[PDB]
RNA sequence: CCUCCUAAAGAGUAACGGAGGAGCACGAAGGUUGGCUAAUCCUGGUCGGACAUCAGGAGGUUAGUGCAAUGGCAUAAGCCA
RNA sequence: GCGGGGUGGAGCAGCCUGGUAGCUCGUCGGGCUCAUAACCCGAAGGUCGUCGGUUCAAAUCCGGCCCCCGCAACC
RNA sequence: AGGGCUACACACGUGCUACAAUGGCGCAUACAAAGAGAAGCGACCUCGCGAGAGCAAGCGGACCUCAUAAAGUGCGUCGUAGUCCGGAUUGGAGUCUGCAACUCGACUCCAUGAAGUCGGAAUCGCUAGUAAUCGUGGAUCAGAAUGCCACGGUGAAUACGU
């Protein structure tokens, strides 16, 4: 139930449950359950504590929730402080990869602020 | 980005100017136009002026910018916000 | 009685040589641990204080004292006599048994633990800290987490300075950063 | 201590992955099993850029 | 009708003199026994900020008194059972 | 002297009995028409003349005042 | 030479992707039509998770390549959840085109997983192999399609009447 310092859903499969350790999607999920040999279809409700800590060891081979969160924030802080175009683009809460800003670009800009 | 198989791009004039400026210390700014030059480990300490369309920016090169292009440090558009 | 005997058997001797105190009486003790909970959203949910207090007993092993507002406050919309929290005072055996679990089981289970701060000595050596989630302690059933509440731990001591308190607290393996 | 109001406080076994088996008293009523402990933590035992990756990826 | 000043250090003392309150409340907010001690700020603290609760210090009544003001109140007349 | 009211841009309900800001026209956004008006759909704008006091809390209570005001000024 | 036509409080048209279960994901498996290619289409084979790389046949083409059609089918699971829906944004590591992907490219992998839970006033298209849905190719073009132009597969509803 407890993998990488966090909890995984007991009523779901293994592939799906591991999609909650922020830093592993589906591919890495199949990769864990290959390197550990648990069938992708089994619900972790049906594991033993040893299978569960083997799941912990195989996930332990990556940068995860705390690691990933703060290392990502470190990269975006490098960008923030570099003053490069990505620096201004994150300082501005604007898009950062050249999408159009005449129109929607709303995922960044948020809701509309009418004049 | 540029694929690794080719190596990091650099403009001849930029590289030779930083080169004969390297061997002569931190001289005057090296006003450059090639905003497409990638930055090289030996320019740490250089002050080089880059073009934004009309001006040259006094961009001091640090260790931390290595690997990126030169033109990312000179904004080409001036936007001080709408309805100011 | 695990960490209390660890004090009486290792820590008094270590701090009698660090500072070269005259007598054992001058060596600092860990005299009480106070566990508080501000439940100020209980203005319209009285079941909220009496649920978040139902967790402090499970954390402490001991029924908490419902705490009341001292004065009237239109800022946070309270009145003197309104109970807006709860505390437990731990001493003696149960204090040490809570403290040891706090070391061995409780703080290991915090999301992204980077080392307890050393900036929380109030000038006289007493240590308070925050626990932003009540599920670092295992006595909570994580299946019945009906809300995410926190708490302040406060550890009071006969330590006279910040230095002596961080020292006493360091012969006990507190993870400073 | 007063009677009739405090939870049931008795000693169970907090078993850790590492082989760290400690006896505590607790209001759980049933045994513990842990993933992390004061002697198996990253921090509690010591588990816790551009020129570099340049030379790693770009040869001249 | 109550409090203070005018009122001249006993009492009392006027003006369409200077300032404020009352026309209640409470079966506890009364009796007694046991116990307790404020304001304010400061430092540390999950949320939580000038200001909530916790912990400690400084401070010593600057608090409190069911409602004005004056006189009182720690042995409390203030706070709890 | 006695007695009133002041509340988004304009005009007024909300007060007596301290909590739980409204209407109509206006403004802005979009509709409809060839376009405009009408018509329809949304939204934003007032913590209440300055302010002291009491209070758990003030647009509401009181008052120093501020504006606009009305009835009194007689033998 | 560089910079801009790629901006950005907002408003509008035009489309795409969804909000799921008549559907999503894994597996195998079926039936197209049309069309391009010599400074080009480029197979086999080997190499890389993959986009692609290497070496290397055929074709001025009813022969070679482009180029395995998807819907569908069967098997398994998902079991109504902001989800095994959604794929925006964002970080890292990438490939390739062309001197040259900072402004400002197109695709890959990993991680992230936003709004969105069927849409106010209003308003558009279609009377049949039509709408609806599902893939295919072409021009432009070094690279740079959710657009246009063209091609099939499945395949409706309804028309009293003016
Ligand atoms: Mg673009
Ligand atoms: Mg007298
Ligand atoms: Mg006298
Ligand atoms: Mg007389
Ligand atoms: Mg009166
Ligand atoms: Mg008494
Ligand atoms: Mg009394
Ligand atoms: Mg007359
Ligand atoms: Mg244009
Ligand atoms: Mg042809
Ligand atoms: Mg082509
Ligand atoms: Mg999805
Ligand atoms: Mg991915
Ligand atoms: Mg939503
Ligand atoms: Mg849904
Ligand atoms: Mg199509
Ligand atoms: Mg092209
Ligand atoms: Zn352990």
């Amino acid at each position: 139930a407890r993998i990488a310092g966090i909890n995984i859903p007991d009523h779901k499969h293994a592939v799906i449950a591991l999609t909650s350790i922020y830093g592993v999607g589906k591919t890495r999920s199949k990769a864990i359950l290959a390197a550990a040999g648990i069938a992708e279809d089994v619900k972790i409700s049906e594991l033993s504590e040893g299978q569960i800590d083997t799941l912990r060891d195989e996930v332990a081979k990556f940068v995860v929730e705390g690691d990933l969160r703060r290392e990502i924030s470190m990269s975006i802080k490098r960008l923030m402080d570099l003053g490069c175009y990505r620096g201004l683009r994150h300082r501005r809460g604007l898009p950062v990869r050249g999408q159009r800003t005449k129109t929607n670009a709303r995922t960044r800009k948020g809701p509309r602020k009418p004049i | 980005p540029r694929s690794l198989k080719k190596g990091p791009f650099i403009d001849l004039h930029l590289l030779k100017k930083v080169e004969k400026a390297v061997e002569s210390g931190d001289k005057k700014p090296l006003r450059t136009w090639s905003r497409r030059s990638t930055i090289f480990p030996n320019m740490i300490g250089l002050t080089i002026a880059v073009h934004n369309g009309r001006q040259h920016v006094p961009v001091f090169v640090t260790d931390e910018m290595v690997g990126h292009k030169l033109g990312e440090f000179a904004p080409t558009r001036t936007y001080r916000g709408h309805a100011a | 009685a695990k960490l209390h005997d660890y004090y009486k058997d290792e820590v008094v001797k270590k701090l009698m040589t660090e500072f070269n105190y005259n007598s054992v009486m001058q060596v600092p003790r860990v005299e009480k641990i106070t566990l508080n909970m501000g439940v100020g959203e209980a203005i319209a949910d009285k079941k909220l204080l009496d649920n978040a207090a139902a967790d402090l007993a499970a954390i402490s092993g001991q029924k908490p004292l419902i705490t009341k507002a001292r004065k009237s406050v239109a800022g946070f919309k309270i009145r003197q006599g309104y109970p807006i929290g709860c505390k437990v005072t731990l001493r003696g055996e149960r204090m040490w048994e809570f403290f040891e679990r706090l070391i061995t089981i409780a703080v290991p289970r915090i999301r992204d633990f980077r080392g307890l701060s050393a900036k929380s000595f109030d000038g006289r050596g007493n240590y308070s800290m925050g626990v932003r989630e009540q599920i670092i302690f295992p006595e909570i059933d994580y299946d019945k987490v009906d809300r995410v509440r926190g708490l302040d731990i406060t550890i009071t001591t006969t330590a006279k300075s910040d230095e002596e308190g961080r020292a006493l607290l360091a012969a006990f393996d507190f993870p400073f950063r | 201590m007063k009677k009739d109001i405090h939870p049931k406080y008795e000693e169970i076994t907090a078993s850790c992955s590492c082989g760290n088996v400690m006896k505590i008293r607790s209001t759980v009523g049933h045994d513990l099993n842990l993933d992390v402990c004061s002697k198996c933590h990253p921090f509690f035992t010591g588990k816790q850029g551009r020129v570099d990756r340049f030379n790693k990826r770009f040869n001249i």
